[PDB]
RNA sequence: ACCUCGGAGCAGAACCCAACCUCCGAGCAGUACAUGCUAAGACUUCACCAGUCAAAGCGAACCUCAAUUGAUCCAAUAACUUGACCAACGGAACAAGUUACCCUAGGGAUAACAGCGCAAUCCUAUUCUAGAGUCCAUAUCAACAAUAGGGUUUACG
RNA sequence: CCGAGCCUGGUGAUAGCUGGUUGUCCAAGAUAGAAUCUUAGUUCAACUUUAAAUUUGCCCACAGAACCCUCUAAAUCCCCUUGUAAAUUUAACUGUUAGUCCAAAGAGGAACAGCUCUUUGGACACUAGGAAAAAACCUUGUAGAGAGAGUAAAAAAUUUAAC
RNA sequence: ACCCCUAUACCUUCUGCAUAAUGAAUUAACUAGAAAUAACUUUGCAAGGAGAGCCAAAGCUAAGACCCCCGAAACCAGACGA
């Protein structure tokens, strides 16, 4: 990616990582199963369903889109009624 | 009954068993091989096989009129 | 588990195994000639006599006569002694009483189940 | 290979809905509060402790297949087949003081 | 019709068949294991027929014919394994030893394994022998003692058949002088 | 051998499903549960979308 | 390596040379009824159970059941199976012969002999029966195990059976509140002339039975003693409504005393839930707040909270969440 | 490498040829040979 | 001839692992049509992607099969859904030969000669006495075997 | 110096390829694998380092972990006690992954070649002594001075035909 | 001073390598690690921080500390050459 722009020398978002990920405050990345669109009939109704839902990814995959990634996308937002609006704060977390 | 075996071994698995005998052995297909070009028989790089293609067609033969009872009845395709 | 001293409780296959007369009673009537038949079957039953096949033939062609034949084996010559009164002394009506040996000349169509062991030791 | 095995040994802590053991063919049987998957794979019903012992096995009368091995063996015998159990750990629920009404 | 890798540890160890006398005074005792010819069988036959009348005397085969195929570079022939121990040829009748054992010993020499013609008498009296030197022994240290106790940690250095070997064997060969 | 065709709802109009049948068979209809009416209905052919 | 076996192991002894000569398991059932019999047969390997742990009666017999099957007429019903038995006779001679040896093992299973008497179970010889009057017209037979409301049980039940002194007992087993082995004890008759129960001496008044609510099922058991010389009981029972906490005693300590003296003949016992009587008993007979109990369940198991729950539906944030508002920080 | 049965002896490792040293067989000799003896 | 997936010979008893090679199969089929929705806790082909089991709950009723498969973008469609022998099977949207006229950066001489290892092949001597030598084992030949040594050939490594 | 002249410029072209890379001192520190127009390279994992938080980790005893095949060894998993001091989690980066030889169980098809391949273990890219020099055999590790001492491994044996 | 005893030059690429293979006649001078996100460390202020913009559910501001040298055959544009 772009560490320094030719025009204003600043850092570069990779714009395939925002159309394919939503990040929440906390950190956590979500992203949706690869292949939940693909030929469904021969896919069973089990395996159809854990491809609808939505999860999160690991530390290094979570590191490498937040490189990927300007301090922008990273703010917290106030948005009037989004459906992700709980899942921005953590809960009763040690460690 | 239904078999996925060799038919050599049957002269031995099973004799004087059957009164009648049906023995349609692999041959080189002459319209199949002339129309069909995917697997065909004469593809140069399996010549070996035509080399050992007559002697098969005895053994496999052989195992029908080993199967069959006395008296019984073999005919060959 | 081998080391265990339960090892081999579930060997099952061991107690199984994976790996002669023949006697005519021949009838004009129809309803007499298995009649009797059933009851040399259950005599054998009895005394641990192993049966074969009770094996029918057709009619002859006309005047009709059908011929009831009882497949048997294990028989031994000192208790024969005791069967063949019993069975001649049971005969209903001037029934022929015969009794026929397999002459190596007299090959069976195999199940699917039985096969596949024999194929395995036959290569 | 296909990673198949024990997943919980003997004297293990279970949590409901754990696997026990997977397997391709019926190594072990399920036994108290298990439950078998499509795919012969053994999980446990009830939180406890797994257990493996051998028990004397009847199949299901309509089981034709077995139920006519039954028929083939010798009088006197039985078979045996082992078995796993999760002996449940906790009791189901207590009984509690509301209010003083 | 079957090809079998081989197996080499037929070879290795004791002889615990075709150990025993019968119907015969006389035997080949092998002293090491290798695989016989036809060849072999071929001169066999010929030099103890030649030698002494089937009439008077008898001679037995103690060893099965060949069948342990031979890949060369496709299967070519076959052999008989032989372990140490093993009477190889048994002889019987109304004979003496001293007479037998010129042509006996002689047909043994050419036997690719080491071998020694052998009465009953004889052949009794070296296993009498050799289990009395092993009690008579003033050598406190045995290789038995050593291998089972693990006592050098010398079992990083031995095999797991040497347990069982009691160090006796090495490889196809039979050390009778050891303990 | 085998062709995937879209089935319709004649009741609880707005919901479809796909399934196999083979090409040489007759013109499917079928009795499916549909969510929009929380009913067990017939369901009717319109097109085959592919062949399998 | 091999460990031999510790005992016999099965199938062991039953093999021979050969097989044909042998009887098979020709049904399914005969291996069914030899499994059970192996069941219960002890075994040296680990097993299932280790975790989830006088000549004349005969003669009088034989002549009266050849004189039943004798009369033509009575085999005419059976072959058309259009054959009756009477039910209430069969049950009133029943009672008589093999009633208390059935009441013995009612009385184990619902563990009356462990929790009264620490195990020492005894076999209930005399028929007793117990009646509760409702209304004028019917009254509520107490059988063993039976369920009666204790809107029904109100009030002094009629107690009848034959004999020849007697001590009558009725004790809520598990109705007890501040201790968990006690037990309340409802009302106690000793010294009791035989048949006739009002001439004995009242030691407590009758109680109703008093289970809370969400409690469950409660157990309560009449015991009745053979008394062969009369006792003074100075036991501190003082009639007057009650205090509970002079209610509570252990059956097991109480017989401990009077060991030799009295020995128990027949048990009743009947099962009861809460009921709008219940209330009442406490507001009227006690002066209390009706004490409520819930059946609660244990938390819900969940693994500890990782920092990134990798392939774990967006619902996993939910599980550690408390409460389901909104939240601002200090915004 | 080579294979554990050979067609030659088949030299050892050190260590079991020290071994092979330290367990070999001695004889007892009496104080008085027993041929010199009457 | 192969390139992906599943077996068979090798795999001895938690997991994984007999390379390479030599073979057998798979690119489905049949049956339902609640192959509905939802959700505790887990398994996993050594990463990720993928894949797999499932309690309880809402609504109804009184699956077989060893593999049987294909990411993203994009295209078609009102939507629901559908699309590759992308088989080089983690898939470039679409590209073949020849060069001794050849070039550059390197690696080796993992192609050959040179130098090395074994001794399968080859050469030599002994050991046994068959059988020749018109009689006579050993004047001289020499059968079936065993035991040694050298590194001249031919292969193997 | 022509399979496409020469000069300047684009131009510090590009180079997964070769070569090089500059004071002192101390410390921790090695060889599971997967995909890849890929095996001269990357990325993920594993190992490695630093900092942080907190509680168990290693060694383990009983009990336990399969039938079928016609037969089964050294063993392995799990694991209280115990002897011990480490382990998991969290934050942040790099770098490494072409090994060879020995003992054992095997297979390659020469009973097989410091010949190829799978597993278990050892050694070698760290010091020192010994076997003649000596990667892999044996003895031995935590560092300096001494013109003190005890030790470890540590030197091959053998000689022959009369009756 | 030598004689005695001990002692297989250096760098670089390979698992060993003594030695094998590249590099060095020698002296002097010159000749090669450039920066972000995010963390840590030390300050100021603190539900606010910052000298507009930006961030904030203890954060924000400032500083400190991390990313080499030489080398092709080529390709293109414009001149110059019989
Ligand atoms: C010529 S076709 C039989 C003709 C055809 N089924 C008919 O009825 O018209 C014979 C088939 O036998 C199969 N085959 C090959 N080897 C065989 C064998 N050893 N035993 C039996 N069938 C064999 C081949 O695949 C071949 O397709
Ligand atoms: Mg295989
Ligand atoms: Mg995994
Ligand atoms: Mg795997
Ligand atoms: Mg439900
Ligand atoms: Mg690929
Ligand atoms: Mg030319
Ligand atoms: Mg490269
Ligand atoms: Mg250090
Ligand atoms: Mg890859
Ligand atoms: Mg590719
Ligand atoms: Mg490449
Ligand atoms: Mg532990
Ligand atoms: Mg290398
Ligand atoms: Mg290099
Ligand atoms: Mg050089
Ligand atoms: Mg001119």
């Amino acid at each position: 990616l772009t560490y320094f722009s030719a025009r204003k020398g600043k850092r570069k978002t990779v714009k395939a990582v925002i159309d394919r990920f939503l990040r929440l405050h906390c950190g956590l990345w979500v992203r949706r199963k690869a292949g939940y669109k693909k030929k469904l009939w021969k896919k069973t109704p089990a395996r159809k369903k854990r491809l609808r839902e939505f999860v999160f990814c690991n530390k290094t995959q979570s590191k490498l889109l937040d490189k990927m990634t300007t301090s922008f996308w990273k703010r917290r937002n106030w948005y009037v009624d989004d459906p992700y609006q709980k899942y921005h704060d953590r809960t009763n977390l040690k460690v | 009954r239904v078999t996925s075996w060799d038919g050599r071994k049957w002269g031995e698995l099973e004799g004087d068993t059957y009164d009648r005998v049906l023995v349609d052995v692999p041959c080189t297909t002459d319209r199949h091989s002339l129309h069909e070009e995917e697997n065909n028989i004469f593809k140069r790089s399996r010549k070996k096989e035509r080399q050992i293609l007559p002697v098969l067609q005895v053994q496999l033969l052989a195992a029908g009129l080993l199967a069959t009872k006395p008296g019984g009845h073999v005919v060959y395709s | 588990y081998k080391t265990k001293p339960t090892h081999g409780i579930g060997k099952y296959k061991h107690l199984i195994k994976a790996e002669v007369l023949n006697i005519h009673l021949t009838a004009y009537d129809m309803t007499l000639a298995e009649s009797y038949a059933q009851y040399v079957h259950n005599l054998c039953n009895s005394l641990s006599i192993k049966v074969e096949e009770s094996y029918a033939m057709p009619t002859k062609t006309i005047l009709t006569t059908h011929e009831r034949v009882v497949q048997i084996s294990g028989l031994s010559a000192t208790f024969a002694e005791i069967f063949l009164e019993i069975i001649q002394s049971s005969l209903p009506e001037g029934v022929r009483l015969s009794v026929k040996e397999h002459t190596e000349e007299d090959g069976r169509f195999k199940a699917r189940p039985e096969l596949e062991e024999l194929l395995a030791k036959l290569k | 290979g296909r990673r198949q095995g024990i997943k919980k040994m003997e004297g293990h802590y279970v949590h409901a809905g754990n696997i026990i053991a997977t397997q391709r063919h019926f190594r072990w049987h399920p036994g108290a509060h298990v439950g078998v998957g499509k795919n012969k794979c053994l999980y446990a019903l009830e939180e406890g402790i797994v257990r493996y012992t051998k028990e004397v096995y009847v199949p299901h009368p309509r089981n034709t297949e077995a139920v006519d091995l039954i028929t083939r063996l010798p009088k006197g015998a039985v078979l045996y087949k082992t078995f796993v159990h999760v002996v449940p750990a906790k009791p189901e629920g207590t009984f509690k003081l509301v209010a003083m009404l | 019709v079957r090809r079998e890798p081989k197996n080499l540890s037929d070879i290795r160890g004791p002889s615990t068949e075709a150990t025993e006398f019968t119907e015969g005074n006389f035997a080949i005792l092998a002293l090491g294991g290798g695989y016989l010819h036809w060849g072999h069988f071929e001169m066999m036959r010929l030099t103890i027929n030649r030698s002494m009348d089937p009439k008077n005397m008898f001679a037995i085969w103690r060893v099965p014919a060949p069948f342990k195929p031979i890949t060369r570079k496709a299967i070519d022939h076959y052999v008989t394994p032989v372990k140490a121990g093993r009477l190889v040829v048994e002889m019987g009748g109304r004979c003496e030893f001293e007479e037998v054992q010129g042509f006996l010993d002689q047909v043994a020499h050419k036997l690719p394994f080491a071998a020694k013609a052998v009465s009953r008498g004889t052949l009794e009296k070296m296993r009498k022998d050799q289990e009395e030197r092993e009690r008579n022994n003033q050598n406190p240290w045995t290789f038995e003692r050593i291998a089972t106790a693990n006592m050098l940690g010398i079992r990083k250095v031995l095999s797991p058949y040497d347990l069982t070997h009691k160090g006796k064997y090495w490889g196809k060969f039979y050390m009778p002088k050891r303990v | 051998k085998n062709i995937l065709v879209r089935m319709v709802s004649e009741a609880g109009t707005g919901f479809c499903f796909n399934t196999k049948r083979n090409r040489l068979r007759e013109k499917l209809t079928l009795l499916h549960y549909d969510p929009v009416v929380k009913q067990r209905v017939l369901f009717v052919e319109k097109k085959k979308i592919r062949s399998l | 390596r091999r460990t031999p076996p510790l005992g016999p192991m099965p199938n062991s002894d039953i093999d021979l040379s050969n097989l044909e000569r042998l009887e098979k398991y020709r049904s399914f059932d005969r291996y069914r009824r030899r499994a059970e019999q192996e069941a219960q047969a002890p075994h040296w390997w680990r097993t299932y159970r280790e975790y989830f742990g006088r000549t004349q009666q005969l003669l009088e017999r034989k002549q009266a059941i050849q004189e039943l099957r004798a009369n033509v007429e009575e085999e005419r019903a059976a072959r058309l199976r259009t054959a009756s038995v009477p039910l209430d006779a069969v049950r009133a001679e029943w009672e008589r012969t093999c009633g208390p040896y059935h009441k013995q093992r009612l009385a184990e299973y619902y563990g009356l002999y462990r929790d009264l008497f620490h195990g020492a179970t005894f076999v209930p010889r005399v028929p007793l029966h117990v009646a509760y009057a409702v209304g004028e017209d019917d009254l509520m037979p107490v059988y063993c195990g039976n369920e009666v409301t204790p809107t029904e049980a109100a009030q002094a039940p009629e107690v009848t059976y034959e004999a020849e002194l007697w001590t009558l007992l009725l004790t809520s087993l598990d109705g007890h509140l501040l201790e968990p082995d006690a037990e309340y004890l409802h009302w106690l008759l000793t010294n009791i002339p035989g048949n006739r129960v009002a001439e004995g001496q009242v030691t407590c008044p009758y109680l109703p039975p008093f289970p809370a609510r969400g409690s469950g099922i409660h157990r309560l058991a009449f015991l009745l003693f053979k008394q062969d010389q009369p006792i003074d009981f100075s036991e501190d029972a003082r009639p007057s409504c009650y205090q509970l906490a002079q209610r509570t005693f252990r059956t097991f300590d109480f017989y401990k005393k009077h060991q030799e003296t009295m020995t128990p003949a027949g048990l009743s016992f009947f099962q009861c839930r809460w009921d709008d009587s219940v209330t009442y008993i406490f507001h009227q007979l006690l002066d209390m707040r009706e004490p409520v109990f819930e059946f609660v369940r244990p938390p819900p198991y969940h693994p500890k909270q990782k920092r990134f729950p990798h392939r774990q539906p967006l619902r996993y944030l939910d599980r550690y969440r408390d409460s389901h508002e909104p939240t601002y920080g200090i915004y | 490498g080579s294979k554990a049965v050979t067609r030659h002896r088949r030299v050892m490792h050190f260590q079991r040829q020290k071994l092979m040293a330290v367990t070999e067989y001695i004889p007892p000799k009496p104080a008085i040979h027993p041929s010199c003896l009457p």
